[PDB]
């Protein structure tokens, strides 16, 4: 029976899942911050 | 694709225990515990 | 230099339209990667230059000056190619063309060589992998 | 990469984070604290026997 308790939902490994989702969830923050200007003229550092 | 979007210096080191190697660890807990 | 883009990297051909009042492409982290030569109406991709790790694997001062690099991620052939004066960063590329290379799935290692049995683990390499200092 | 995260493609501004000290090695002494201490956590459970 519990092989199939284990495969019966999607919650079932969601202590392991967030462990990997907030490992890449903050990755992906950390690209798209660059985008950002913090007052400059523009994000772009060769324009500048 | 996002993984290759990483060119601005953001990489991911593997680990130093193979996944294959901690499978025969698991495996010795097994047969020590019911022999 | 496209019409003031100053930048650095390899150029090449690409597949992707541009409608013709576009003339930059860009990403997610909204860096341009995409432009289109101003004299011919081809369509041209970015892609920055090689770049990488190097780890140093040593034994003590003392016991020896002997060492092995890696070079961290990359496929074995890629730096043979990158052999030359004013071509990579560090300056040592006699070492490249050193010992025997063994491809490991963290990159290949230079100036150590590969036996087939067993000891203990002495310096981590990664991904199974253990180097040591033995006759 | 410190230097390539910042300053990426850029001659002048490499130069320029050079006077901002020793802001780029502690930052590699504090990750690689972290990738060290991760083999450890799978040494001491699995490796018991
Ligand atoms: C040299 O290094 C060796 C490493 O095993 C050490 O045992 C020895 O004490 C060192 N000698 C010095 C620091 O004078
Ligand atoms: C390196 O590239 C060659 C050529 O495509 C390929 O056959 C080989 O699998 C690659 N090696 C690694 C370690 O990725
Ligand atoms: C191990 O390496 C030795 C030489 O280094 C070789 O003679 C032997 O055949 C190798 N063993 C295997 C199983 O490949």
């Amino acid at each position: 029976k519990i092989q199939d308790s284990l495969s019966s939902t999607a919650s079932a490994l969601g202590k392991l899942q967030d462990v990997v989702n907030h490992n890449a969830q903050a990755l992906n923050t950390l690209v798209k911050q660059l985008s950002s200007k913090f007052g400059a003229i523009s994000s772009v550092l060769n324009d500048i | 694709l996002i993984c290759a979007q990483k060119f601005k210096g953001l990489t991911v080191l593997p680990p130093l225990l193979t996944d294959e190697m901690i499978a025969q660890y698991t495996s010795a807990l097994l047969a020590g515990t019911i022999t | 230099n496209f019409n003031g883009l100053k930048g650095t990297g390899v150029l090449t051909e690409s597949n992707k339209k541009f409608l013709p009042f576009q003339q930059f492409g860009r990403d997610i982290a909204d860096t341009t990667d995409a432009v289109r030569d101003p004299q011919t109406l081809e369509i041209l991709d970015i892609t920055p230059c090689s770049f990488g790790g190097v780890s140093v694997i040593t034994p003590g001062t003392n016991t020896s000056n002997q060492v092995a690099v890696l070079y961290q991620g990359v496929n074995c052939t890629e730096v043979p190619v990158a052999i030359h004066a004013d071509q990579l960063t560090p300056t040592w590329r006699v070492y490249s063309t050193g010992s025997n290379v063994f491809q490991t799935r963290a990159g290949c290692l230079i100036g150590a060589e590969y036996v087939n049995n067993s000891y203990e683990c002495d310096i981590p390499i990664g991904a199974g992998i253990c180097a040591s200092y033995q006759t | 990469d410190c230097t390539m995260y910042i300053c990426g493609d850029s001659t002048e501004c490499s130069n320029l984070l050079l006077q901002y000290g020793s802001f780029c090695t502690q930052l590699k002494r504090a990750l690689t604290g972290i990738a060290v201490e991760q083999d450890k956590n799978t040494q001491e459970v699995f490796a018991q026997v």
